[PDB]
RNA sequence: UUAAUAUUUGUUUAAUGAAAAGUAUUUUAUUAUUAUAUUGUAUAGUAUUAUUAUAGUGUAUAGUUUUUUAAAAAUAUAAAAAUAUUGUUAACAACAAAUAAAAUAAAGUAUGAAUUAAUAUCAAAAUUUUAAUAAAAAUUAAAAAA
């Protein structure tokens, strides 16, 4: 699942298991940019964590917001200016 | 005073709520403050059974 | 208190804590014989007296 | 091997089979010790 | 009352499960593949999917009167080394004709030999797309 | 076996209890005296002495039982289960509290020794 | 269409194999040598003893 | 290896005892008197009722936890509207509560205490005594040395029981 | 060490800590609001060998509140007269 | 996994503390009648669909048991152990017979 | 509809429309009140459909009406009580002609003969035992009166008794009456009716070891410990009590009591052996508990003491042959493995009368709490899956635990 | 009752309705929690 | 008798005020503020502790805490391939064949009804016949127990 701070916007994602249901509507996580406890919401949605019987691991798979906010953070034109300083494959 | 009653008690919930979940986060990352330095001083590493070397070559994460 | 117990035990000599007890006191009564011969509710109740005259 | 007993058919110790020409050619067996009472009962 | 349709009987209860380290299945198998290679019915192979899947297989079955001589891209492998159950999949497109075939190692008749020496999962990915749409199409609607 | 259902009982656990740092000497013949208070330890391993993380949140987790609305609970518990036709059930009124002060002393003098 | 069953129908049950293995029926059992208590091979007891060697 | 089980015909058949015309039992007259069961065989050196209040808790524990019993603290029926007892409850209290009737006391009273009088029937026939007291109103009389019965006092917990 | 306590916030956030407590449990408990009640809660008579059982000896903290039911739930009349 | 054996536990265990008050001796004790008769039953009601309705029978009876004395009677050995139990006790180090020995005695002679 | 009676009583289907009855959840039936409604009765006070009046007029006339007495009454019962000495002694005689009369048992061939009962001994006994404050066991006394000589022990020290006490008085209540008149404000020696009646108890309690009850036979040689008070009676009823508790397998009564009659050597008579005994006892609770290096240390040094008794001479060998055993299977006994294997029939008996059966009398069927009976879920002592304590939450007051998913 | 489980020893059929009307009274005791009524037994005579 | 029966089986809580209704022994139920007599505050109904959120305000992250069980048939739902049938649409409906994998519903420990009940410790089968199924008769025959 993707999340956003309530207060700045701020987004990271994480997937969510069969024991934290209850925890998919609102995380309370610490901020980074707030650097301090703030409530999180559900953005977007994410596949899953287990597997679908039967089903590919590719099953359900994200929704198309989940796939827009990766590659706008991490892409072609995202991890161009990253590529000049490491180029992440390699050390 | 039905409607401001019912408003002020959902509100003073919430406020009391949002204290409570701040005081474990705070609680729970003390824990794991305490965890670590007792970690680092009896030389656990919850790191698996292998040593660092394995880490080093950090090929599984 | 393994160790302890061990070491207690090393320290008299294997002989555990009721035998070093039991020789301090029959050391206690044989000196007490000693000094002697220098020197020389479940039942029933009856009845009570009356209350008054 | 805690249930097998050797020499007893199926750790069955009133079924002593040992010291008697059971043709075992590729399989060990034990000699024979007097069973005690009290281990028959 | 008339009919009994299990048995008992010792000699069909018993099983000789417990008894099987005494027979080298696996080093069997592996000699009949040995055998196999040797006669040259198949060839040794050892790959993993990421490397075998995609590549030009050149198969020549000898039909009567003429053998059929198709050329057709891995879309998958059922054994990693070489097996007597090794198993291939092949997707072969003739200039009007689309065909999933599975062809199995060692038959003496059914030389299939692949050439490419390299995975191509790019390729792969073109010819699973291919044979996807066709096969949809082709359904009569 | 479970009485309820006679089902049958199986007492799973680890192995190297020795080897491990919790529960080193931990003797699981009999119970503790209350849920909530630390388990039972042999005579020899009496000086042993546990992780400080685990030991804050087993004392957190167990104060968590030494309030008085606990206590309601439990008398609360007692009027539900007899109200569900539950045998066996005393009444809320001859019911006592798990946790008292003297009690709580004398297993604190205990949790003291044992260290 | 069922009518009353007579005391000898009623136990008839009883000359068959499934009632007398449910009710008529004994236990095999022995003295546990670390409890001194009746006890049965292969179910055994709470207890450090018996959970190590459990005889 | 297997139990002798038999089913019983008293389980199968199993009516109710031939009741009394009249209250009357036909042999009294004929029959001695002795304990009952005592002929039949029916003897027992202790009998443990679990009805009493002294065997709740075994009754039980020797029941089922899933067996559940409902209505325990209170009752679908109102439980204060006045009603009879049953008929042997009253028929109790109308044979130990008897001058509990209209003018039962006799008239006129002529026992008072310090007569001497003589007992004419019933156990210690033939028998004078001096009356000692005087229950008026239950027409009793307590005779000296007439009628003489033990008097069980329980033990309390400073007293033992004389 | 320093745990949560209803009394401690209700102190810091100045909420009535009687009123904080009752935020957090049922409201026929504390308010005259119609709430089903269990029988064996309810008071019992004495018996011979056993003392009385009171409900309010048994659930003293389940006890409604008349001051707070009236000062937040019932409407006072002082601000209602217009004479 | 009886309550009925349950029950005959019960009683059995009151019967036997009955005997060693009268007297008798315990490891001669012997079941020599038991036997149980119907007794007191109750009603609860069993509301049934369709506006119908049954009473159950809440159904109890009685037990009588008998112990006796028998000095001829010969208990079966019951303290014979598994092979397997055996070899256990001797791998953790435990004797496979039991230790006896042999006590006194009592005396009223220094009286 | 209506294919039964019409009471409510009756077993057939009934209906609304043509019988229509009210609720009633649970009644006595045509014969008798069932315990399912006594237990009602007993909880509830009365019967669980509220239609049955509380009759309970018999119970009370039984209990309340029977246990008040006026205060002006209760004031003088307390001055009429029989004289203790003189109840004594009618409760000695009573019972010596009792025991005297019981038949001499005849010794059949090919076949154990059945003791005749006492059935006229059990009042005048208990007529004793509450008169002299310690209880005789009756299968010791059947016992007694079995073995042609210890019924003869028994006669002898009971007249002895009888005769001490009626020409002299209570030993012991002459000790308990200025016991008290000096608290309200030394010791003697054990005087003949004490030893004769410290005899005749251990001649009960040896009756009862030859029976085969060792509780009793302890509790017997416990109860007749308290009326000597000579060094040699109380080193002999310690060497006593702790054989009885070895067979008893009280382990640690044994031991003590072992001690106790080592202790009273210095001041005992150089004859008696008591003291050997006590030593030889507390060896063998030593050994029992599986301190073999303790008991070889005891015996050596009762040895050394008594020069080699043969009592002492043969727990040595005994202890020997074990230790010649021991280094060769596992060089000592393991210390989480001692006091564990049972030895003796009379803890298997104990563990047969008062184990955990399946189903029932074990951790899953009913726990005990404060005298009171509880269900498996319901246990204090106990959190494991099941139980009620898992369902708590957090009370509302603060996050206990870290757990997300459950509490 | 490993030989009554082979021979078919009782019914071999067995309730249907009820895997789903416990949950419905689970989903009920819910409600009934939310309106601050006491929960009560499902079946206290049909037992 | 059915009945060794059917049925029950308590291991995980997403929501907030009346009145009708219900009177269950609230022992001083509450402890106080204001003012000012008096009066009254806890629990429905469908024969029940029952498929059940009574919708009168009002709004909301308090997780506002009773559902056993170690395989099977039939049945009940849900899913159900790169086979085939008919339509919508740019995945949806049923179907027939592999109708196949896979999900939920056990004895046994407990409790325990109801329809039904002329009846021998009931009689497998075949044949012939007799006043309407004939289990009524007769002749052949040979039919175990759970
Ligand atoms: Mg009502
Ligand atoms: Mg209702
Ligand atoms: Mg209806
Ligand atoms: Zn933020
Ligand atoms: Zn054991």
């Amino acid at each position: 699942a993707l999340f956003s701070c309530f207060r700045c916007g701020y987004m990271y994602e994480f997937a969510v298991s069969n024991s934290y249901c209850r925890k998919l509507t609102l995380r309370n996580d610490h901020c980074p940019r707030c650097d301090q406890l703030t409530l999180f919401r559900f953005m977007s949605v994410s596949g899953m964590v287990g597997n679908m019987p039967f089903k590919p691991i590719g099953v359900p798979g994200p929704s198309y917001a989940t796939l827009w906010w990766r590659k706008t953070r991490e892409g072609k034109e995202a991890s161009a200016p990253l590529d000049a300083v490491c180029k992440s494959d390699r050390w | 005073k039905r409607i401001d009653t019912a408003k002020r008690m959902r509100r003073d919930r919430r406020r009391i709520e949002e204290l409570k979940t701040l005081e474990f986060w705070g609680w729970y990352m003390k824990l794991q403050r305490v965890r670590g330095r007792w970690c680092r001083e009896q030389g656990v590493s919850s790191r698996g059974v292998y040593g660092p070397a394995v880490d080093a070559a950090e090929l599984w994460g | 208190r393994g160790d302890a117990d061990r070491n207690f035990r090393e320290a008299f000599h294997g002989m555990s804590l009721d035998q070093v007890l039991f020789r301090e006191r029959l050391r206690q009564r044989r000196m007490q014989k000693q000094m002697e011969e220098k020197a020389k509710t479940s039942l029933s109740r009856d009845p009570q007296p009356p209350p008054s005259d | 091997a805690r249930n097998l007993a050797p020499g007893f058919s199926r750790g069955a110790l009133k079924h002593d089979w040992r010291a008697l020409g059971v043709y075992t050619p590729d399989h060990p067996q034990v000699p024979y010790h007097p069973l005690q009472t009290w281990m028959l009962g | 009352g008339y009919t009994r349709e299990r048995t008992n009987r010792h000699f069909f209860v018993a099983r000789a499960n417990a008894f099987f380290s005494r027979l080298p299945i696996a080093r069997v198998q592996r000699s009949l593949a040995m055998e196999a290679v040797r006669e040259g019915r198949m060839r040794p192979w050892k790959y993993t999917k990421e490397q075998i899947l995609g590549a030009p297989v050149t198969c020549n079955f000898e039909y009567n009167p003429r053998p059929v001589r198709l050329i057709g891209t891995v879309m998958d492998a059922h054994t990693e080394e070489t097996s007597i159950k090794g198993g291939l999949k092949v997707y072969a497109r003739n200039e009007e004709t689309n065909m999933m075939l599975w062809i199995p190692p060692g038959n003496p008749k059914l030389r299939h030999e692949v050439t490419s020496t390299k995975g191509s999962f790019q390729h792969y990915l073109d010819e699973r797309d291919k044979w996807d749409e066709a096969w949809i199409t082709g359904r009569a609607r | 076996r479970r009485r309820t259902d006679a089902v049958a009982m199986y007492f799973v656990e680890y192995k190297n209890r020795d080897m491990s740092d919790n529960h080193k000497g931990e003797d699981y013949s009999a119970g503790p005296e209350r849920f909530f208070l630390p388990p039972r330890i042999v005579e020899t391993e009496k000086g042993i002495q546990r992780p400080p993380h685990m030991q804050m949140a087993f004392d957190r987790w167990a104060s968590k039982f030494k309030t008085e609305e606990f206590h309601h609970w439990w008398r609360l518990r007692h009027a539900k289960l007899r109200y569900w036709g539950v045998r066996n059930v005393p009444h809320p009124s001859d019911v006592d509290p798990l946790w008292t002060e003297k009690e709580e002393e004398e297993w604190h003098n205990e949790m003291l020794a044992n260290t | 269409p069922k009518r009353k069953k007579n005391p000898m129908q009623l136990r008839r049950k009883v000359y068959g194999l499934h009632f007398k293995e449910k009710y008529l029926k004994m236990e095999e059992w022995y003295y546990c040598p670390l409890c001194a208590e009746p006890k049965k091979p292969g179910e055994w007891c709470r207890r450090e003893d018996c959970r190590q060697i459990k005889p | 290896m297997y139990a002798r089980f038999r089913t019983r015909s008293k389980f199968y058949f199993r009516p109710a005892r031939p009741a009394l015309a009249y209250n009357v039992d036909p042999n009294v007259m004929r029959r001695p008197k002795v304990k009952r069961g005592l002929l039949k065989g029916t003897y027992s050196d202790e009998t443990v009722d679990l009805r009493d209040r002294e065997r709740l808790e075994l009754l039980e524990s020797m029941r089922h936890p899933r067996e559940r019993d409902f209505y325990q603290d209170h009752t679908y029926h109102n439980q204060w509207l006045r009603r009879d007892l049953e008929k042997h409850q009253k028929q109790q209290l109308a044979a130990r509560y008897k001058y509990f009737a209209p003018d039962f006391e006799i008239s006129p009273w002529i026992w008072y205490p310090g007569d001497i009088v003589e007992v004419v029937s019933g156990e210690g026939i033939g028998q004078r005594g001096t009356i000692i007291a005087v229950i008026k109103y239950k027409n009793e009389i307590v005779v000296q040395n007439i009628n003489v019965q033990d008097v069980v006092i329980p033990a309390s917990e400073s007293r033992p029981e004389q | 060490r320093g745990r949560f306590n209803m009394d401690e916030a209700a102190a810091a956030l100045q909420l009535n800590p009687a009123y904080a407590a009752a935020l957090y449990r049922p409201l026929n408990y504390t308010f005259h609001i119609r709430g089903q009640l269990y029988p064996a809660q309810k008071g019992r008579p004495s018996r011979p060998g056993s003392l009385a059982a009171s409900q309010g000896r048994m659930f003293p903290l389940y006890q409604r509140n008349d001051r707070l039911d009236k000062e937040l739930f019932r409407l006072n009349s002082r601000g209602l007269t217009t004479e | 996994l009886r309550k009925g054996h349950q029950i005959v536990f019960r009683a059995l265990e009151m019967a036997q503390q009955g005997a060693e008050a009268k007297g008798l001796d315990k490891e001669h004790l012997r079941v020599a009648h038991i036997s149980c008769y119907p007794g007191p039953t109750d009603k609860q009601i069993d509301i049934r669909s369709k506006g119908y309705y049954a009473w159950k029978t809440k159904k109890s009876s009685h037990l009588v048991l008998t112990l006796a004395e028998d000095p001829e009677m010969v208990l079966p050995d019951r303290t014979c152990l598994p092979y397997s139990s055996l070899m256990s006790m001797k791998r953790a180090g435990l004797s496979a017979q039991p230790t006896v020995i042999d006590v006194p005695a009592i005396t009223a002679d220094g009286i | 509809y209506q294919r039964g009676g019409w009471s409510p009583g009756s077993k057939h289907q009934k209906h609304m429309t043509l019988n229509p009855t009210l609720y009633l959840y649970r009644f006595p039936g045509p014969h008798g009140p069932g315990p399912y409604t006594m237990k009602y009765w007993w909880t509830l006070g009365c019967f669980p459909t509220g239609m049955e009046v509380p009759f309970r007029l018999h119970e009370f006339l039984s209990t309340y009406q029977q246990e008040h007495v006026p205060v002006e009454v209760e004031e003088w019962l307390r001055c009429y009580i029989k004289d203790p000495l003189s109840e004594l002694v009618n409760a000695s005689n009573d019972f010596f002609k009792a025991v005297e009369v019981y038949p001499e048992v005849e010794s059949a061939r090919g076949y154990k003969t059945l003791q005749p009962s006492i059935a006229p001994l059990l009042v005048p006994m208990k007529k004793f035992e509450e008169q002299l404050g310690v209880k005789i066991s009756p299968v010791g006394l059947r016992s007694v009166l079995s073995n042609p000589v210890l019924k003869d022990r028994f006669l002898d020290d009971l007249f002895d008794y009888k005769s001490y006490v009626e020409k002299g008085g209570s030993t012991p209540h002459r000790r308990l009456a200025r016991s008290r008149f000096e608290g309200s404000l030394p010791a003697e020696t054990t005087a003949d009716d004490e030893r004769s009646l410290i005899l005749l108890l251990t001649t009960i309690s040896e009756g009862c070891i030859n029976a085969g009850n060792y509780s009793d036979a302890a509790s017997v040689l416990a109860d007749a410990l308290m009326f000597c008070h000579d060094p040699d009676s109380q080193a002999t009823t310690h060497a006593n009590i702790s054989f009885a508790s070895l067979l008893n397998a009280d382990f640690k009564g044994a031991e003590y009591n072992g001690r106790e009659a080592a202790l009273l050597q210095p001041q005992v008579k150089p004859t008696s052996t008591a003291c050997a005994r006590g030593y030889v006892g507390w060896a063998a609770a030593a050994a029992y508990q599986d301190d073999f290096e303790k008991a070889e240390a005891i015996v050596k040094d009762g040895l050394t003491l008594y020069v080699g008794n043969e009592h002492l001479e043969k727990l040595a060998n005994k202890l020997q042959a074990l230790r010649e055993e021991q280094p060769s299977v596992y060089k000592q006994v393991p210390r989480s493995l001692r006091e564990s294997r049972s030895h003796l029939p009379s803890q298997q008996s104990r563990g047969l009368l008062s184990g955990s059966g399946k189903g029932f009398s074990n951790e899953f069927d009913w726990v005990e709490f404060k005298n009171k009976l509880y269900p498996s879920k319901m246990d204090p002592r106990n959190n494991e899956m099941g139980s009620v304590f898992r369902r708590v939450g957090d009370l509302g007051s603060f996050i206990s635990t870290s757990r997300s998913m459950e509490r | 009752s490993q030989f009554l489980k082979r021979t078919f020893v009782g019914g071999m059929g067995y309730n249907v309705k009820r895997p789903y009307r416990i949950e419905i009274r689970m989903e009920h005791d819910k409600k009934r929690r939310m309106r601050r009524r006491n929960i009560g037994c499902r079946r206290m005579m049909k037992s």
